[PDB]
């Protein structure tokens, strides 16, 4: 039932915030946390239980901790429209940034944070009757959202132990770059990732910047496109859990069904109608047709081509107004194709879920106002080209030691560089590795 | 004669909710309780199947079980679902998550106790107890595992009554679960040695019922437990109403089962026919025998024609001259004779019944048992090794603690299985 | 337990096969009013080991108590309470050293062992709450010596029934039954029933006038001897 | 519940029990004889990360009983013929082969010497058609009249005559109809030895599990989609 957010730095509390607009809107909590009384609700209905808690005078209070080490991007959301919804404990800020060194969050700075961060999680799990795990958004190329969301999911792990972890990250694009240093950090943060994650959705913003430009009709999109279109995909995951449907989908689930090994737990995303509102009106849009979309790389919120691998099992997530039968025809067609293939060991390649509610619309123009929408979940071996182009890039950097004297100096050995690097080498060997065919019997 | 019904997880919750609508019509029993019929031979059987409950009321002898409430809800929202005893509703908090080891050691063992007491307090109360039904499917998780435990712990403490079950098995085209194969198979594996009789259906089988017979344009889910529940509501018919032949299930299973490991059979139902056709041809006993051996009308996709018939029983709902019933079997007895075993001199059982179901002239209800059944079987198996030799997904079941043997075993058992019911199906040479 | 094929009941079932309590059938759990007690510490041990009692033990050929001061001297307020609160030992030198102590007090204290009785009642209670056999034959040989150790001992007991008669009413019908067999016990009084018949009898004879309401208020089974 | 334990606590008579028993285990005997495929087994070369197990899923994890008996039955009628056993269904028939010769002949342009054998079969048969040609007209039959024996077809009768079978049936189950209707697996008529026909499954036919819905210019009609896959169907003549 009850799932909690947890945010770190400067994307994840901006998508955060996208998300916790779009949640309100979709359930109907005015901003001050209050249900105006015209609506049609009731005030018995639980479906807000996942995301809020009332405190018995009927005011809203959601479920998320917002972490940062800089002030200035949670005092925005302290002074901006939701100030009255969040309680205050719950906006967590230092006082400086990690600037952009690993090393610096996860020894220096954020080992003074984190037991404020573990004892407001602490006081939101005591508060929990069915609490089915813990969402996660961070992005790995700049230096608090690295340090100290690995530094927070090792301590999550030690002290929660077997409850979910599932990751949202945003990844450094192939091409397009913000700073220097995203390789470094990229590579030492995929080591926690790998220990401490049981899920792993892989994110890159060149893909949602194409997939606005490409799909919408955007001509200058901004962070705010791309933060309520990861809110969407967020949405249509959890909207399993909250409403009924004829094929649901517990959050356990995605992990029994997706993972065949326990390393083998990166995940591609892909979700179907972004489209724009002249184009939604030019178009039918069937089950089939957006189950297809699904399967394009021109679909994917991550910078890869999976014609290049093999699938090993995918979940498919439908709401709204969609009948099996057009499921199975969908799954049938997608079965039938040439350029689709799935690793020989894995031969029911496919979970189903079926909800009734349609998705959301979010006053704005970047996406169209759907009946029904589907999204995808997919493990795939491609993803290992994902991470070639990081470690070039590492290799490039690493021949000269062109930045290490600042990750020594705030306390890391020289060593872990080597060990980051062979971790991640010995994670495509992996996924080399289990996209062999089975050539033992001849 | 009272038989006690189990319903476990969400495809048995549906299923035994159409079921109970089924059968509340044809007593006349209103969504409140309350008796409405219009003939004694309503009334002078209630009790089979319902409990009288204290000025004129009437509570179902069932017992609901499941791992998570999600289902509660749908179930208690139904049309029927305010006339059960709340005390029968057992339910955890978490669910089973599709896997057969989670559903069978720990929420289980769990909560069996409490389900092996309401089945024991529903047992002792009746005057005299006839076997019990359970619907669930095979695929799932909480299905699979919970319900093969309660059989093997009420086979325990009940071991001279009947054990019948109804089967949902994964169709190999209409896949919704990745790891079905392991949860098939333990679940056979389960079965063959725990049932006395078992039916098995694949959902593909009934949506082609639907879609051919019945023309329908959008079936759902309600459709096909309306076809289940009308032939698990058609096989008790004879235990509950007067007729020339009676017939019971203890005796079906004793004409039906010449060695005790050849218990799995298939099911059909005759008067199936679209609306638009229904004008163009009337209802008689060559036409309901044509269709109840029609493999159309049939529920699995094994057909009969790659297999060969043990024994059949046919029963018979209406007022018709057992002449026309025992000469159409002999009619066809003799003209698929190469499909019928040689050492047996007589296959099919027949049985007739006075009492139709309501707006029906005449109906029947049809149990074979075949060796086309292990088609299904190796198609499982070929999955599940397919699955087996890479480990695809094992970590899962040997984490929540099964040691891989029980994996090997069940695969053996199965695999004679299989060998069984071959060597029958080929005739010898001679 | 794991399931084997080709070992189950599949097929097979027969007539022939047939297999309102608010508690277990086992019935609940034994509580023995008859199981030994714990021996709580005693005052005597102290005083013995301290050296305040003004006695030694006189060796000899046999061993006897030697007192320093004459016994009709002695305050009996004070030392009578500490030995018999001895009586509850059951090691030596302590147990010798008691019960020799408390009958040659009372074989000569005079017309001073009628105001100190309410000071024996609790040594008395709690040597008897122990339910060791050895201990009770002692305590009902020191109380026999008692009630006819001066003049109305007896009657000042009558109150106090209440304190010392629940334990004999566990030993009162005890005697084993050997038919025509002698019984060899009787030499040196190790019987508990035949004991406990005598002091009640003997109880009532000294009580007085009203002793035989109290005695049978708390022994059921008992009646009158006079 | 084991059987051992449910015999043992039941109330049977000493001979029943274990008659019970011994044929549970003459079952179970038979069970093991019968050959069919045996259980899998992993490959020797797994590759790695199917064995490492991450940290966080390590806090997860909880750490002859059967007889023969063929009664025959006195004055039985006669199920096999002679002829019947030489022919084979899958080789060619010969009328068939004696249209490949002439096709050969035709395509060279010139005569062709038939083949030689030593088959009893067709000396019989060339005894019986020179001995009716005969009866018919007075005159030995001519080398080129006796081809005629190739595309015929010969059966023994009753009292041992030598006779062709002029309309052959289907050496499948048939139809022999009259004021009753009867099958037939086996017939005198049939020129092959008795077999039963393959046929397709009935949820494979020409719609697939799941139709598509369409229509016609102005009627409602149905149509097929991937999941129907159609036979390979995969033969030629000659
Ligand atoms: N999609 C999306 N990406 C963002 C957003 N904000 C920053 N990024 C990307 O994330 C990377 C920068 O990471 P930051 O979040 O700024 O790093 P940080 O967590 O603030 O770490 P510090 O600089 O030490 O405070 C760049 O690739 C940015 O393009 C956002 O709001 N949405
Ligand atoms: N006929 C029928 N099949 C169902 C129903 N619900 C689920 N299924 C099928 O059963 C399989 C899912 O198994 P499920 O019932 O969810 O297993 P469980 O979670 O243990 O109860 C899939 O093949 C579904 O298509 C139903 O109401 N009727
Ligand atoms: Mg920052």
């Amino acid at each position: 039932r009850e799932a909690i957010c947890i945010h770190i730095g400067q994307a994840g509390c901006q998508v955060g915030n996208a998300c916790w607009e779009l949640f309100c809107l979709e359930h109907g909590i005015q901003p001050d946390g209050a249900m105006p009384s015209d609506k049609t609700i009731g005030v018995e209905d639980d479906a807000f239980n996942t995301f809020f808690s009332e405190t018995g005078a009927g005011k809203h209070v959601p479920r998320a901790v917002f972490l940062d080490l800089e002030p200035t991007v949670v005092d925005e959301v302290r002074t901006g429209t939701y100030r009255q919804l969040f309680h205050p404990e719950q906006l967590i800020s230092g006082k400086e940034d990690a600037a952009n060194n690993y090393a610096r969050g996860h020894y220096t700075i954020g080992k003074e944070i984190v037991d404020l961060c573990l004892d407001r999680i602490r006081k939101l799990a005591d508060n929990c009757t069915g609490l089915q795990g813990f969402l996660v958004y961070h992005a790995v190329g700049g230096g608090t959202g690295s340090g100290l969301g690995a530094l927070l999911l090792e301590r999550l792990s030690v002290d929660y132990g077997k409850k979910s972890k599932l990751g949202y990250t945003v990844y450094p694009s192939p091409q397009v770059s913000t700073a220097v240093v995203e390789p470094y950090n990229s590579v030492l943060s995929t080591h926690s990732l790998l220990e401490h994650t049981d899920v792993a959705a892989m994110l890159d913003n060149e893909a949602i910047y194409d997939l606005t430009r490409r799909n919408l009709d955007i001509e200058r999109p901004t962070y705010t496109n791309l933060n309520r279109l990861i809110g969407q995909v967020v949405s249509s995951l959890t909207a399993s859990l909250r409403f009924d449907g004829a094929l649901n989908v517990d959050l356990t689930e995605f992990q029994t069904n997706l993972v065949p090994y326990p390393r083998i737990h990166f995940v591609l995303t892909s979700y179907a109608p972004v489209i724009s509102a002249e184009k939604a009106y030019h178009e039918q849009l069937s089950v089939s047709e957006i189950s297809n979309a699904v399967f394009e790389p021109a679909s994917m919120m991550t910078k890869c081509d999976p014609r290049h691998g093999k699938y090993m099992a995918c979940c498919l997530m439908y709401r709204g107004d969609v009948v099996p039968k057009d499921v199975n025809a969908a799954v049938a067609t997608i079965k039938t194709k040439r350029t689709i293939q799935f690793v020989d060991w894995s031969p029911t390649g496919f979970k189903c879920g079926i909800n009734y509610q349609p998705p959301t619309v979010v006053p704005g123009g970047d996406l169209a106002k759907v009946q029904r929408a589907v999204c995808m979940i997919a493990n795939s071996t491609a993803i290992a080209e994902v991470f070639a182009r990081i470690d070039h890039k590492f290799d490039l950097m690493y021949s000269k030691r062109a930045f290490v004297h600042w990750y020594v100096g705030e306390g890391m050995e020289e060593g872990e560089f080597s060990e980051a690097r062979e971790d991640l080498a010995a994670l495509e060997k992996d996924y080399e590795e289990v996209g062999a065919e089975s050539a033992d019997m001849d | 004669r009272e038989i006690v019904c189990v319903q476990a997880g969400q495809c048995g919750n549906q299923i035994g909710s159409k079921f109970w609508e089924v059968i509340s019509d044809e007593h006349g029993v209103d969504p409140t309780g309350t008796y409405q019929g219009d003939s004694d031979l309503q009334l002078e059987r209630i009790n089979v199947y319902f409990d009288e409950a204290t000025g004129g009321r009437y509570v179902p002898r069932s017992v609901l079980i499941d791992l998570e409430p999600g289902t509660m809800d749908s179930v208690r929202a139904g049309p029927y679902g305010q006339i059960f005893r709340p005390d029968n509703f057992i339910f955890g908090q978490s669910g089973a998550g599709n896997n057969w080891a989670k559903g069978h050691y720990t929420e289980g063992a769990e909560l069996i106790d409490s389900v092996l007491d309401v089945c024991c307090k529903e047992a002792e109360s009746c005057d005299c107890l006839q076997g019990f039904q359970i619907c669930h499917s095979l695929g799932g998780g909480t299905g699979s595992g919970m319900g093969t435990l309660l059989i093997s712990k009420l086979r325990e403490q009940y071991p001279d009554r009947i054990m019948m079950t109804f089967s949902i098995i994964p169709s190999p085209k209409v896949s919704d679960t990745v790891v079905e194969p392991y949860n098939t198979t333990l679940s056979v594996h389960q079965l063959v040695e725990n049932s006395d009789e078992s039916m098995c259906i694949d959902n593909e089988a009934l949506y082609d019922i639907c879609f051919r017979t019945l023309k329908l344009t959008t079936p759902t889910f309600g459709d096909l437990n309306h076809l289940v529940s009308a032939v698990v509501s058609g096989v008790t018919c004879c235990l509950r109403f007067p007729g020339q032949l009676n017939s019971d299930l203890r005796k079906l299973a004793v004409n039906l089962v010449p060695f005790p490991r050849l218990h799995f059979f298939m099911m059909g139902f005759a008067p199936l026919t679209s609306r638009g056709s229904q004008q163009y041809r009337g209802l008689s006993v060559p036409e309901l025998t044509q269709q109840m051996f029609d493999a159309k009308n049939m529920m699995q996709a094994a057909d009969p024609r790659h297999g060969r018939y043990l024994t059949a029983s046919a029963l018979f709902r209406g007022r018709m001259s057992t002449k026309e019933v025992d000469e159409q079997m002999l009619n066809v007895q003799n003209k698929n004779s190469s499909y019928f075993i040689e050492w047996i001199p007589n296959n099919i059982k027949s049985s007739v019944c006075d009492i139709p179901p309501k707006g029906l002239k005449m109906a029947v209800t049809f149990i074979g048992n075949n060796t086309c059944i292990q088609e299904m079987f190796r198609r499982v198996g070929e999955q599940f090794t397919l699955m087996f030799r890479r480990k695809a997904f094992l970590h899962w079941y040997t984490g929540e603690g099964m040691d891989e043997m029980e994996f090997t075993e069940a695969e053996s058992n199965m695999n004679d299985l299989v060998s069984e019911y071959q060597q029958y199906q080929d005739a010898t040479i001679e | 337990q794991i399931l084997v094929g080709h070992t189950g009941t599949g097929g097979m079932t027969f007539s022939t096969f047939k297999n309102g309590c608010f508690g277990d059938p086992k019935g609940p759990e034994k509580a023995g009013a008859y199981r030994k007690r714990v021996i709580p510490p005693t005052e005597f041990r102290n005083y013995y080991v301290r050296g305040d009692l003004p006695l030694t033990i006189q060796q000899g050929a046999s061993r006897t108590l030697s007192w320093r001061l004459n016994v009709s001297s002695l305050d009996y307020h004070h030392f009578l309470p500490i030995f018999f609160d001895g009586l509850r030992e059951l090691e030596e030198p302590f147990i010798f050293v008691a019960l020799q102590g408390c009958y040659d007090l009372l074989e000569r204290g005079g017309d001073k062992i009628l105001p100190t009785i309410p000071q024996l009642i609790v040594p008395i209670k709690t040597a008897l709450n122990t339910r060791h056999p050895t201990v009770i034959i002692n305590v009902l040989k020191v109380l026999q010596k008692l009630v006819e150790s001066a003049d109305f001992v007896g009657q000042a007991l009558v109150p106090y029934y209440r304190q010392i008669l629940p334990v004999f009413n566990l030993y009162k019908n005890r005697n084993k039954n050997i038919g025509d067999r002698i019984d060899y016990s009787q030499t040196k009084r190790q019987n508990i029933s035949d004991l406990v018949n005598e002091t009640l009898h003997l109880l009532e004879q000294y009580g007085g006038e009203d002793a035989y309401i109290n005695i049978k208020y708390m022994v059921p089974t008992y009646e009158s001897c006079l | 519940s084991t059987i051992y334990n449910a015999v043992d606590a039941s109330t049977l008579n000493d001979r029943c029990r274990t008659d019970l028993l011994d044929t549970v285990a003459q079952l179970g005997r038979h069970c093991e004889t019968l050959p069919k495929k045996a259980v899998t087994t992993a490959d020797a070369p797994l590759p790695s990360c199917t064995f490492n197990t991450t940290v966080s899923r390590s806090q997860k994890e909880i750490n002859t009983y059967f007889k023969d008996h063929k009664p025959k039955f006195h004055g039985a009628l006669r199920t096999q013929d002679c002829f019947r056993d030489t022919r084979d269904i899958t080789q060619l028939s010969s009328k068939e082969k004696d249209f490949v010769h002439r096709y050969a002949e035709a395509k060279m342009k010139k005569s062709i010497p038939r083949e030689e054998s030593d088959d009893v079969a067709k000396k019989v048969a060339t005894e019986a058609y020179t001995e009716a040609f005969r009866k018919f007209k007075g005159r030995d039959p001519t080398e080129k009249e006796l081809l005629e024996v190739e595309r015929l077809y010969f059966a023994y009768a009753d009292d041992g005559a030598v006779g062709v079978v002029q309309k052959p049936h289907f050496h499948g189950p048939h139809m022999h109809v009259s004021i009753c209707n009867r099958k037939y697996v086996t017939c005198p008529n049939q020129v092959y030895r008795a077999s039963l026909p393959a046929v397709r499954n009935a949820r494979s036919r020409f719609p697939g599990p799941i139709p598509v819905w369409t229509s016609t210019k102005n009627l409602h009609a149905v149509a097929s989609n991937d999941t129907y896959r159609p036979g390979v169907h995969n033969v030629s003549k000659f």
